[PDB]
RNA sequence: CUCCGCCGGCACCUUAUGAGAAAUCAAAGUCUUUGGGUUCCGGGGGGAGUAUGGUCGCAAGGCUGAAACUUAAAGGAAUUGA
C-alpha cells in the first residue's frame, strides 16, 4: 500500500534529471540535498520523494533506465554510437549467391561482376 | 443468354471507375465497334483493336479516363425526333454535355446528330 | 442479427449432418456442432504414478492410456466450461 | 510469355494445347501419326504392338517410342 | 491574439494568400477556423436547428445538445458544422467553428444558354448521407429554389439561384438530411465535365512557393 | 576499364543481402520481384531497385527546405540507420514510437506539417502510413515483397528486415541525394562508410 | 467554364490525377503532388522538377506507386 | 510425396476504392451517374392463413382465401445504462 503516486514519481525523475553528480547513494544525504534544491510543503513528501530517488540511484548506478536524460550519460553513449571499424567489416571482395540472383546480375546483362562466385 | 452493348459498357464502366488502362470485350458486334466510333468520334474514349481471327470477335478499346457513365437501354426504345427532347433531359446529366446513342436508318448516331438530320430510331444507349 | 458467420456449425455442401449424443445430457445435436474434445488422459494422476510403479510385476511396463472422444452439446459445453463466452471480437479466431 | 500457361480458350486467339506426333518404336523402323490425346489405341500396321494408351489427358507411351512433334 | 499552430495560419497571418481559391486548387487541411475569417470576408452564419440528444446512465440521463450551422457567403462558398456540447450557447459556437473550417467550393453552372452570372448547378447531382439522398437539377433563370426548408437555407447560402431538388429516405432526421444536401454540394466539383478536358498545368504548393518563410 | 555506379552499388546490396525478399509476395509489387528459388523466397530485381532509388532521391532533392522531410523507423533494426541518415541529408528523423496524432492533431505538443514521409516498412509504419493519407503527405516507404502498400507513393522493392539491408538502403539513399545535391563532387568517393549505418546493439 | 460574352467564371479549374484524370476536389486529403528533380552534368541538380498529382482513389488502391513510375517512364 | 499453372467445386482470411438503416456483404457491388433476361412475391399492426366457397386427401390436413371491426404504432439495426 505503499506505491508512489505521480507527485513523487514525477517530481524524483525531474529532479533527477538536473541534480546527479550533486546527490548520492545515501539517503540523508539526498534528503539535505533535496532541503536546497526544492521548496516542498511538507515533511513526509520530502521523505517520500528522498526515498524514492535514492533506489532511483541504486537502479541508475549499475545499468542504464527509461526516459531520465543525463550528459554524462547520453555524450557517453554518443561517443559509443559514433564509432566505425578501420574499414567496413561487410566486404564485397566475395559474394557467394546461386543461379538466380545470378540471373538477376545476366538480366542487367552483368554476367561478369568483381567478387561474385557460384555456391 | 447473352445480350451485348451491354456486357461492354458496363465492362468499360467498371474498368473506367477502378482506372484501369484498357479493358477488352469478349462479343463483338457491327453494333458495338459502330457505338465506339460515336464515343471515339465525340471524343471520350481512345484508339481501339477489333481482334477479328475467327470468331464472335474480341476487341480492346483504351480509355482515357474521360468517360464518366456509359450505359446500354436494352429495352430498346420507340423514339421520335420530336420526342428525343425529353429523353436527354431524362437521363442526360445536362443540357450541355452527354450525349444518347440512338440507331436509326442512317445507322448508329447519336441524338445531336439526330436532331439536325431529322432522323429517328431505336435507343442503343448512352454515354456522359 | 446474425450472432455468427457459419451458424456455430460447419456445414457447407451438405443438407444434413447425422446427429450424435451429449456426452452429459444425451441431447441429439448436429456432429457439426457439437463440441468435440479428444480427451486422453492417464490412467492415474502423476501423485500415484510411482507407487504403481512400484507395483508392476515386470520391470519396463508403461502405464496405458485413456483415449475418449467426448461430445457434448453447446447447453453443456457452457455449463461445465469447455467453452467460454467471448467479446464480439475475440469470438471469431479459430486457434 | 504466360500466354502457355494461360487458358486454352482465354487466351487472345484461343488455340490448342495439343498436337500430332509422329512416333517411332523399336521393333518396327517405320513412322506412324498419331494424336497427343489418343483416346484409342493404335497400333503399328506391321509390328502390331501398341502405340499408346487412352487417358484423361495426353497418351501414354510405350517404353522405347520415340516421338516427334509435327 | 492568434499565434498560429499551422503553417497555413501562419503563411495567412502574414497575409500571403488572398482568397481561398489556392487553398481550395491544394487541397490542403485547414485547421485553424481564423484563416477563413481573414480569405473569406462576406461570411454569414446561421443555426437551424438544436436537437437534444441524451446518453443515460446509472443516476439518470445525461442530456448534451447538438447543433447544426450553415456558414457561408453567398458567392459558392459553403460550409456545414456539427458540434455536440453540454450547453446550447458552447454547442452553437463549437458548430459555428466546425462549419467556418467546412467551408468547401461549390461550382455553377448555367441551364442552356451561357449569358449572365452562373446560377443553377452545373448538372445532375446526387449526395446521400445514410438514408437520405438529395438530388439537385438544373433549373432555368428565375424558377427559385424548390427544396425543404432546410436544403433551401443551404443552398441560398451557396448562393445557388435556380434549382430543383428531389429527395429520398428519411428527411425529417434533420442531420442526416442537411448533411446529405451538403455531400451533394460539396462534389459538384467532381464532374469530369467537357469543359475541364484540357489537361491542367500544376502550380507551386503553398509550401514550396513560400518555404523560405518556413 | 573502370565501373559504374550500377557496378558498385549493385555490389553493394549483392553483399548487403538487400536482394532477397521472403516466402510471399503482393500483386502490387510482383512487378518488382524477378524470380523464386526452389525454397521459396523470391529475389528483387536490383536494377530496378536502383532505379527506384534513384526516383526516391530525385523526390527528396525537389524539396527546398530539408528540415521539412520526415523518416521513421520502427523496426529496432533501423533507428542507427535513420538518425544517422537524417544527419547527414539534413531531414528530420524520428526513431522509435510514432505518437499517434503526429500530424493531424494540431495543439499536440508533437505536431509538424511535412512534406515528405521516409518509412523503412509499410507494414509496421502503418500508423505514419494512416496519418499522411489525412495530412497530403507524400511518402516513400521500403517494401519488402510482403509489403502492404496502401498509400505509398514511391516503394523501394528490398529486405527491410535484416541486420545488414535496413543500413545499406539508407547510406544509398545518403550517397544518391548528396551527389544529387553536389555535397560530394563528381566522383565515387564519399568520407562516409556504410557500417555506420548498422545499428549498433550494447 | 466561358461565359458567351467570353469572360471566365467558375473558379479553381481543378488540378486533375495524372494516372487516372479524374478529378482532385478540395477535400481529398488522401492526395498528394509529387516533384521530381532533373539532373544535368557536374553539380547533378538544378531547381528544374517534373510534377504529378494523384487522387485518393488512386493512393487508396495502393497502385500509387506504379502510377509514379509507369508515368516517370515517359522522356524529354 | 515436394514445386508451379490451368479449369470446375465447398469454403475461408484481409481491405474499402463500393454497398447498406446498420449489423454486415467480395458478392447483398457495378442504383437518383436509377434500364442484361425471366419467374414468384410484399404494401403499417391485428382480425388470420381465420370465415365462407372451391379443390385435393381414408383422416389428419394441404393448396386457393376475404370481410366486418379494431389499432398509432408494431417492427429492424446499433448506442448507453439497468
Ligand atoms: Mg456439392
Ligand atoms: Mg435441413
Ligand atoms: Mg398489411
Ligand atoms: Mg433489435
Ligand atoms: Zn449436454
Amino acid at each position: 500500500g505503499r506505491v508512489r503516486t505521480k507527485t513523487v514519481k514525477k517530481t524524483s525523475r525531474q529532479v533527477i534529471e538536473k541534480y546527479y553528480s550533486r546527490m548520492t547513494l545515501d539517503f540523508h544525504t539526498n534528503k539535505k540535498v533535496l532541503e536546497e534544491v526544492s521548496i516542498l510543503q511538507s515533511k513526509r513528501l520530502r521523505n517520500k520523494v528522498a526515498g524514492f530517488t535514492t533506489h532511483l540511484m541504486r537502479r541508475i548506478q549499475r545499468g542504464p533506465v527509461r526516459g531520465i536524460s543525463l550528459k554524462l550519460q547520453e555524450e557517453e553513449r554518443e561517443r559509443r554510437m559514433d564509432f566505425v571499424p578501420e574499414k567496413s567489416a561487410l566486404e564485397v571482395d566475395e559474394i557467394r549467391v546461386d543461379k538466380e540472383t545470378m540471373d538477376m546480375l545476366a538480366f542487367l546483362g552483368m554476367a561478369d561482376l568483381p567478387g561474385v562466385e557460384r555456391a | 443468354g447473352r445480350r451485348i452493348l451491354n456486357d461492354a459498357l458496363r465492362t468499360m464502366v467498371n474498368a473506367e471507375r477502378r482506372g484501369k488502362a484498357t479493358a477488352q470485350l469478349q462479343p463483338i458486334s457491327g453494333v458495338m465497334i459502330s457505338f465506339l466510333n460515336i464515343m471515339k468520334h465525340r471524343g471520350y474514349i481512345k484508339n481501339f483493336e477489333v481482334f477479328d481471327p475467327h470468331r464472335v470477335g474480341k476487341i480492346t478499346v483504351e480509355l482515357q479516363g474521360r468517360i464518366k457513365d456509359c450505359k446500354a437501354l436494352t429495352y430498346r426504345q420507340d423514339l421520335r425526333a420530336t420526342e428525343i427532347e425529353k429523353y436527354r433531359t431524362r437521363m442526360l446529366p445536362t443540357r450541355q454535355w452527354g450525349y444518347v446513342v440512338v440507331t436509326t436508318p442512317n445507322g448508329v448516331l447519336d441524338h445531336e446528330e439526330a436532331i439536325r438530320q431529322n432522323v429517328g430510331g431505336q435507343v442503343l444507349g448512352y454515354f456522359h | 442479427t446474425f450472432k455468427r458467420r457459419n451458424g456455430g456449425r460447419n456445414k457447407h455442401g451438405r443438407g444434413h449432418v447425422k446427429y450424435i449424443r451429449c456426452s452429459n445430457c444425451a441431447k441429439c445435436c448436429p456432429k457439426d456442432k457439437a463440441i468435440k474434445r479428444f480427451l486422453v488422459r492417464n490412467i492415474v494422476e502423476q501423485a500415484a504414478v510411482r507407487d504403481v510403479q512400484e507395483a508392476c510385476v515386470h520391470d519396463g511396463y508403461v502405464l496405458p492410456k485413456l483415449y475418449a472422444k467426448v461430445h457434448h452439446c453447446v447447453s453443456c459445453a457452457i455449463h461445465a466450461h469447455i467453452v467460454r463466452v467471448r467479446s464480439r471480437e475475440n469470438r471469431r479466431n479459430r486457434e | 510469355e504466360l500466354e502457355k500457361l494461360k487458358h486454352k480458350k482465354k487466351r487472345l486467339v484461343q488455340s490448342p494445347n495439343s498436337f500430332f506426333m509422329d512416333v517411332k518404336c523399336q521393333g518396327c523402323f517405320n513412322i506412324t501419326t498419331v494424336f497427343s490425346h489418343s483416346q484409342t489405341v493404335v497400333v503399328c500396321p506391321g509390328c502390331q504392338t501398341v502405340l499408346c494408351q487412352p487417358t484423361g489427358g495426353k497418351a501414354r507411351l510405350t517404353e522405347g517410342c520415340s516421338f516427334r512433334r509435327k | 491574439k492568434w499565434v498560429p499552430v499551422t503553417k497555413l495560419g501562419r503563411l495567412v497571418k502574414e497575409g500571403r494568400f488572398t482568397k481561398m481559391e489556392e487553398i481550395y486548387l491544394h487541397s490542403l487541411p485547414v485547421k485553424e477556423h481564423q484563416i477563413v475569417e481573414t480569405l473569406c470576408p462576406g461570411l454569414k452564419d446561421e443555426v437551424m436547428k438544436i436537437t437534444p440528444v441524451q446518453k443515460q446512465t446509472r443516476a439518470g440521463q445525461r442530456t448534451r445538445f447538438k447543433a447544426f450551422v450553415v456558414v457561408g457567403d453567398s458567392n459558392g462558398h459553403v460550409g456545414l458544422g456539427v458540434k455536440c456540447a453540454k450547453e446550447v450557447a458552447t454547442a452553437i459556437r463549437g458548430a459555428i467553428i466546425l462549419a467556418k473550417l467546412s467551408i468547401v467550393p461549390v461550382r455553377r453552372g448555367y441551364w442552356g444558354n451561357k449569358i449572365g452570372l452562373p446560377h443553377t448547378v452545373p448538372c445532375k447531382v446526387t449526395g446521400k448521407c445514410g438514408s437520405v439522398t438529395v438530388r439537385m437539377v438544373p433549373a432555368p433563370r428565375g424558377s427559385g429554389i424548390v427544396a425543404a426548408r432546410v436544403p433551401k437555407k443551404v443552398l441560398q447560402f451557396a448562393g445557388i439561384d435556380d434549382v430543383f431538388t428531389s429527395s429520398r429516405g428519411s428527411t425529417k432526421t434533420l442531420g442526416n438530411f442537411v448533411k446529405a444536401t451538403f455531400d451533394c454540394l460539396m462534389k459538384t466539383y467532381g464532374f469530369l465535365t467537357p469543359d475541364f478536358w484540357r489537361e491542367t498545368t500544376f502550380t507551386k504548393a503553398p509550401y514550396q512557393e513560400f518555404t523560405d518563410i518556413l | 576499364r573502370a565501373l559504374s555506379q550500377k557496378e558498385q552499388d549493385i555490389q553493394m546490396m549483392l553483399a548487403a543481402d538487400v536482394h532477397l525478399g521472403t516466402k510471399n509476395c503482393d500483386f502490387q509489387m510482383e512487378r518488382y520481384a524477378y524470380k523464386r528459388r526452389s525454397d521459396g523466397i523470391y529475389i528483387i530485381n536490383l536494377g530496378k531497385t536502383w532505379e527506384k532509388l534513384q526516383l526516391a532521391a530525385r523526390v527528396i532533392v525537389a524539396i527546398e527546405n530539408p528540415q521539412d522531410i520526415i523518416v521513421q523507423s520502427a523496426r529496432p533494426y533501423g533507428q542507427r540507420a535513420v538518425l544517422k541518415f537524417a544527419q547527414h541529408t539534413g531531414a528530420n528523423a524520428i526513431a522509435g514510437r510514432h505518437t499517434p496524432g503526429t500530424f493531424t492533431n494540431q495543439m499536440q505538443t508533437s505536431f509538424s506539417e511535412p512534406r515528405l514521409l521516409i518509412l523503412t516498412d509499410p507494414r509496421t509504419d502503418h500508423q505514419p502510413i494512416k496519418e499522411s493519407a489525412l495530412g497530403n503527405i507524400p511518402t516513400i516507404a521500403f517494401c519488402d515483397t510482403d509489403s502492404p502498400m496502401r498509400y505509398v507513393d514511391i516503394g523501394i522493392p528490398a529486405n527491410n528486415k535484416g541486420r545488414n539491408s535496413i543500413g545499406c538502403l539508407y547510406w544509398l539513399l545518403a550517397r544518391m541525394v548528396l551527389q544529387m545535391r553536389g555535397t560530394i563532387l563528381p566522383g565515387h568517393k564519399w568520407d562516409v562508410m556504410v557500417d555506420l549505418f548498422f545499428y549498433r546493439d550494447p | 467554364m466561358q461565359n458567351e460574352v467570353g469572360d471566365m467564371v467558375d473558379l479553381y479549374v481543378p488540378r486533375k490525377c495524372s494516372a487516372t484524370n479524374r478529378i482532385i476536389t478540395a477535400k481529398d486529403h488522401a492526395s498528394v503532388q509529387i516533384n521530381i528533380g532533373h539532373v544535368d552534368e557536374n553539380g547533378l541538380y538544378d531547381g528544374r522538377f517534373t510534377t504529378f498529382a494523384l487522387s485518393g482513389f488512386v493512393r487508396a488502391q495502393g497502385d500509387a506507386d506504379g502510377s509514379l513510375d509507369r508515368l516517370w517512364q515517359k522522356r524529354k
